[PDB]
Protein backbone atom coordinates (compact mmCIF):
# COMPACT_ATOMS: atom_id res chain seq x y z
CA UNK A 1 0.00 0.00 0.00
CA UNK A 2 2.86 2.41 0.71
CA UNK A 3 4.59 1.50 -2.54
CA UNK A 4 1.47 2.13 -4.64
CA UNK A 5 1.02 5.76 -3.58
CA UNK A 6 4.69 6.37 -4.43
CA UNK A 7 4.21 4.66 -7.79
CA UNK A 8 1.16 6.77 -8.65
CA UNK A 9 3.00 9.95 -7.61
CA UNK A 10 6.01 9.04 -9.75
CA UNK A 11 3.83 8.12 -12.71
CA UNK A 12 1.95 11.41 -12.46
CA UNK A 13 5.18 13.41 -12.39
CA UNK A 14 6.72 11.42 -15.24
CA UNK A 15 3.63 11.80 -17.42
CA UNK A 16 3.65 15.53 -16.69
CA UNK A 17 7.28 15.83 -17.77
CA UNK A 18 6.75 13.63 -20.85
CA UNK A 19 3.89 15.89 -21.93
CA UNK A 20 6.38 18.76 -22.32
CA UNK A 21 8.03 17.43 -25.50
CA UNK A 22 4.94 17.44 -27.71
CA UNK A 23 3.66 19.76 -30.41
CA UNK A 24 0.09 20.84 -29.74
CA UNK A 25 -0.45 21.79 -33.38
CA UNK A 26 2.71 23.89 -33.28
CA UNK A 27 5.50 23.53 -35.83
CA UNK A 28 7.93 22.54 -33.06
CA UNK A 29 7.89 21.39 -29.44
CA UNK A 30 10.70 23.62 -28.12
CA UNK A 31 10.01 27.29 -27.37
CA UNK A 32 13.57 28.19 -28.29
CA UNK A 33 13.21 26.65 -31.73
CA UNK A 34 9.98 28.46 -32.61
CA UNK A 35 11.41 31.80 -31.52
CA UNK A 36 14.50 31.24 -33.65
CA UNK A 37 12.56 30.18 -36.73
CA UNK A 38 9.70 32.69 -36.53
CA UNK A 39 9.17 36.44 -36.21
CA UNK A 40 7.07 37.43 -33.14
CA UNK A 41 3.82 38.25 -35.08
CA UNK A 42 3.73 34.67 -36.38
CA UNK A 43 5.61 33.26 -33.39
CA UNK A 44 2.75 34.12 -31.03
CA UNK A 45 0.44 31.93 -33.13
CA UNK A 46 2.42 28.82 -32.23
CA UNK A 47 3.33 29.94 -28.71
CA UNK A 48 -0.35 30.30 -27.78
CA UNK A 49 -0.99 26.71 -28.87
CA UNK B 1 20.43 21.96 -56.73
CA UNK B 2 21.74 20.68 -53.41
CA UNK B 3 23.76 23.27 -51.48
CA UNK B 4 26.02 22.07 -48.68
CA UNK B 5 29.18 22.97 -46.76
CA UNK B 6 29.06 26.72 -47.38
CA UNK B 7 28.38 29.82 -45.29
CA UNK B 8 25.08 31.33 -46.43
CA UNK B 9 24.31 35.04 -46.00
CA UNK B 10 20.70 36.16 -46.43
CA UNK B 11 21.60 39.85 -46.29
CA UNK B 12 23.55 39.93 -49.56
CA UNK B 13 20.65 38.37 -51.47
CA UNK B 14 18.12 40.68 -49.80
CA UNK B 15 20.15 43.83 -50.51
CA UNK B 16 20.83 42.53 -54.03
CA UNK B 17 17.35 42.95 -55.48
CA UNK B 18 13.76 43.88 -54.62
CA UNK B 19 12.27 40.50 -55.49
CA UNK B 20 8.67 40.47 -56.72
CA UNK B 21 7.52 37.68 -54.38
CA UNK B 22 9.74 37.02 -51.36
CA UNK B 23 8.29 35.03 -48.48
CA UNK B 24 9.57 32.45 -46.00
CA UNK B 25 6.87 30.21 -44.56
CA UNK B 26 8.49 28.14 -41.82
CA UNK B 27 11.43 30.51 -41.32
CA UNK B 28 11.90 34.17 -40.46
CA UNK B 29 13.64 35.98 -43.30
CA UNK B 30 15.84 38.06 -40.99
CA UNK B 31 16.82 35.28 -38.57
CA UNK B 32 18.47 33.20 -41.31
CA UNK B 33 21.95 34.33 -40.25
CA UNK B 34 21.55 32.96 -36.72
CA UNK B 35 20.28 29.47 -37.52
CA UNK B 36 21.85 26.52 -39.33
CA UNK B 37 19.91 24.28 -41.72
CA UNK B 38 21.15 21.00 -43.16
CA UNK B 39 21.08 20.23 -46.89
CA UNK B 40 19.28 23.21 -48.38
CA UNK B 41 17.70 22.59 -51.79
CA UNK B 42 17.23 25.23 -54.49
CA UNK B 43 14.50 24.80 -57.10
CA UNK B 44 14.61 27.05 -60.15
CA UNK B 45 11.95 27.74 -62.75
CA UNK B 46 10.29 30.40 -64.91
CA UNK B 47 6.53 31.05 -64.84
CA UNK B 48 4.26 33.87 -65.88
CA UNK B 49 3.58 36.51 -63.25
CA UNK B 50 0.07 35.14 -62.70
CA UNK B 51 1.57 31.76 -61.80
CA UNK B 52 3.82 33.11 -59.02
CA UNK B 53 1.05 33.23 -56.41
CA UNK B 54 0.17 29.59 -57.13
CA UNK B 55 3.59 28.60 -55.76
CA UNK B 56 2.51 28.08 -52.14
CA UNK B 57 1.60 25.20 -49.81
CA UNK B 58 -2.07 24.23 -49.80
CA UNK B 59 -2.88 26.12 -53.01
CA UNK B 60 -4.39 24.60 -56.16
CA UNK B 61 -3.74 25.77 -59.72
CA UNK B 62 -2.89 24.31 -63.10
CA UNK B 63 0.83 24.54 -62.31
CA UNK B 64 0.15 23.21 -58.81
CA UNK B 65 -2.25 20.64 -60.25
CA UNK B 66 0.26 19.24 -62.75
CA UNK B 67 3.68 20.93 -62.56
CA UNK B 68 4.83 21.92 -59.06
CA UNK B 69 3.03 20.96 -55.85
CA UNK B 70 4.74 22.41 -52.82
CA UNK B 71 4.68 20.32 -49.63
CA UNK B 72 2.17 21.60 -47.08
CA UNK B 73 4.91 21.22 -44.45
CA UNK B 74 7.47 23.03 -46.64
CA UNK B 75 9.86 25.18 -44.62
CA UNK B 76 11.91 27.79 -46.44
CA UNK B 77 11.73 30.85 -48.66
CA UNK B 78 10.44 31.61 -52.14
CA UNK B 79 12.09 34.43 -54.12
CA UNK B 80 10.63 35.65 -57.40
CA UNK B 81 11.57 38.54 -59.67
CA UNK B 82 10.39 39.98 -62.97
CA UNK B 83 12.37 38.95 -66.06
CA UNK B 84 10.46 40.48 -68.99
CA UNK B 85 13.43 42.39 -70.40
CA UNK B 86 15.82 39.47 -70.86
CA UNK B 87 13.36 36.65 -71.57
CA UNK B 88 10.45 38.19 -73.48
CA UNK B 89 10.83 39.23 -77.12
CA UNK B 90 8.59 40.82 -79.74
CA UNK B 91 8.33 37.76 -81.98
CA UNK B 92 7.52 35.48 -79.05
CA UNK B 93 9.38 33.24 -76.60
CA UNK B 94 8.04 29.68 -76.56
CA UNK B 95 11.01 27.88 -74.99
CA UNK B 96 9.49 28.26 -71.52
CA UNK B 97 6.58 25.81 -71.39
CA UNK B 98 4.25 24.31 -68.79
CA UNK B 99 2.28 21.10 -68.37
CA UNK B 100 -1.24 22.42 -68.89
CA UNK B 101 -2.79 18.99 -68.23
CA UNK B 102 -1.59 15.64 -66.91
CA UNK B 103 -3.00 12.23 -65.97
CA UNK B 104 -3.05 12.83 -62.23
CA UNK B 105 -1.36 15.09 -59.70
CA UNK B 106 2.34 14.95 -58.90
CA UNK B 107 3.57 14.41 -55.37
CA UNK B 108 5.21 17.29 -53.47
CA UNK B 109 8.70 18.13 -54.75
CA UNK B 110 8.52 16.06 -57.93
CA UNK B 111 9.50 16.54 -61.58
CA UNK B 112 7.43 15.37 -64.56
CA UNK B 113 8.91 15.07 -68.05
CA UNK B 114 6.60 12.86 -70.13
CA UNK B 115 5.78 14.50 -73.48
CA UNK B 116 2.77 12.63 -74.91
CA UNK B 117 -0.64 14.11 -75.84
CA UNK B 118 -3.06 14.05 -72.93
CA UNK B 119 -6.43 12.29 -72.81
CA UNK B 120 -9.25 13.37 -70.45
CA UNK B 121 -10.31 9.73 -70.55
CA UNK B 122 -6.81 8.72 -69.46
CA UNK B 123 -6.85 5.83 -71.93
CA UNK B 124 -4.54 6.24 -74.94
CA UNK B 125 -5.92 8.67 -77.51
CA UNK B 126 -5.14 9.14 -81.16
CA UNK B 127 -3.68 12.59 -81.95
CA UNK B 128 -6.36 13.34 -84.59
CA UNK B 129 -9.25 12.64 -82.21
CA UNK B 130 -10.44 15.28 -79.75
CA UNK B 131 -9.35 13.03 -76.86
CA UNK B 132 -5.65 13.85 -77.43
CA UNK B 133 -4.66 17.37 -76.37
CA UNK B 134 -1.06 18.43 -75.83
CA UNK B 135 -0.28 18.78 -72.10
CA UNK B 136 2.95 20.67 -72.66
CA UNK B 137 1.93 24.22 -73.57
CA UNK B 138 3.63 27.61 -73.43
CA UNK B 139 2.47 31.15 -72.75
CA UNK B 140 2.97 33.54 -75.64
CA UNK B 141 5.75 35.70 -74.22
CA UNK B 142 6.04 39.21 -75.66
CA UNK B 143 7.75 42.44 -74.66
CA UNK B 144 4.32 44.12 -74.85
CA UNK B 145 2.82 41.52 -72.48
CA UNK B 146 1.31 42.66 -69.21
CA UNK B 147 3.28 42.13 -66.03
CA UNK B 148 1.17 39.08 -65.22
CA UNK B 149 1.92 37.58 -68.63
CA UNK B 150 5.47 38.90 -68.38
CA UNK B 151 7.90 36.14 -67.36
CA UNK B 152 8.99 35.78 -63.75
CA UNK B 153 11.97 33.84 -62.44
CA UNK B 154 11.45 31.94 -59.19
CA UNK B 155 13.96 30.25 -56.88
CA UNK B 156 12.69 28.21 -53.93
CA UNK B 157 15.07 27.55 -51.04
CA UNK B 158 13.97 24.62 -48.88
CA UNK B 159 15.80 24.13 -45.59
CA UNK B 160 15.81 20.83 -43.72
CA UNK B 161 15.76 22.21 -40.18
CA UNK B 162 17.45 20.27 -37.35
CA UNK B 163 17.19 16.89 -39.10
CA UNK B 164 20.90 16.11 -38.57
CA UNK B 165 24.13 18.03 -37.87
CA UNK B 166 23.87 21.03 -40.18
CA UNK B 167 26.51 21.39 -42.89
CA UNK B 168 25.10 24.76 -44.03
CA UNK B 169 25.59 27.46 -41.40
CA UNK B 170 25.06 31.20 -41.64
CA UNK B 171 27.85 33.69 -41.01
CA UNK B 172 28.45 34.04 -37.28
CA UNK B 173 31.53 34.37 -35.07
CA UNK B 174 32.42 31.62 -32.64
CA UNK B 175 33.66 32.59 -29.19
CA UNK B 176 35.72 30.92 -26.49
CA UNK B 177 34.26 28.13 -24.38
CA UNK B 178 33.17 29.01 -20.84
CA UNK B 179 32.48 26.46 -18.10
CA UNK B 180 31.01 26.59 -14.55
CA UNK B 181 29.00 29.73 -15.44
CA UNK B 182 25.30 29.82 -16.22
CA UNK B 183 25.61 31.17 -19.75
CA UNK B 184 23.86 31.26 -23.09
CA UNK B 185 24.99 28.80 -25.75
CA UNK B 186 24.34 28.25 -29.46
CA UNK B 187 25.83 24.94 -30.61
CA UNK B 188 25.23 24.82 -34.38
CA UNK B 189 21.70 26.13 -33.91
CA UNK B 190 21.09 24.51 -30.50
CA UNK B 191 20.23 27.72 -28.68
CA UNK B 192 19.80 27.42 -24.94
CA UNK B 193 20.62 28.65 -21.45
CA UNK B 194 22.60 26.73 -18.88
CA UNK B 195 25.89 25.62 -17.37
C1 LIG C 1 24.33 39.07 -59.43
O1 LIG C 1 25.25 39.03 -58.39
C2 LIG C 1 25.74 40.34 -58.06
C3 LIG C 1 26.70 40.16 -56.91
O2 LIG C 1 26.06 39.58 -55.78
C4 LIG C 1 24.62 41.34 -57.74
O3 LIG C 1 25.18 42.63 -57.95
C5 LIG C 1 25.21 43.45 -56.78
O4 LIG C 1 24.12 44.37 -56.77
C6 LIG C 1 24.10 45.26 -55.64
C7 LIG C 1 22.85 46.09 -55.75
O5 LIG C 1 22.19 45.86 -56.99
C8 LIG C 1 25.37 46.10 -55.62
O6 LIG C 1 25.38 46.93 -54.46
C9 LIG C 1 26.60 45.19 -55.62
O7 LIG C 1 27.78 45.98 -55.72
C10 LIG C 1 26.53 44.22 -56.80
N1 LIG C 1 27.67 43.31 -56.77
C11 LIG C 1 28.72 43.42 -57.59
C12 LIG C 1 28.68 44.55 -58.57
O8 LIG C 1 29.66 42.63 -57.54
C13 LIG C 1 23.39 41.21 -58.65
O9 LIG C 1 22.26 41.81 -58.02
C14 LIG C 1 23.08 39.76 -58.96
N2 LIG C 1 22.02 39.66 -59.96
C15 LIG C 1 20.77 39.28 -59.66
C16 LIG C 1 20.49 38.96 -58.22
O10 LIG C 1 19.89 39.20 -60.52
Amino acid sequence: KLQDVVNQNAQALNTLVKQLSSNFGAISSVLNDILSRLDPPEAEVQIDR
Amino acid sequence: KRISNCVADYSVLYNSTSFSTFKCYGVSATKLNDLCFSNVYADSFVVKGDDVRQIAPGQTGVIADYNYKLPDDFTGCVLAWNTRNIDATQTGNYNYKYRSLRHGKLRPFERDISNVPFSPDGKPCTPPAFNCYWPLNDYGFYITNGIGYQPYRVVVLSFELLNAPATVCGPKLSTDLIKNQCVNFNFNGLTGTGV
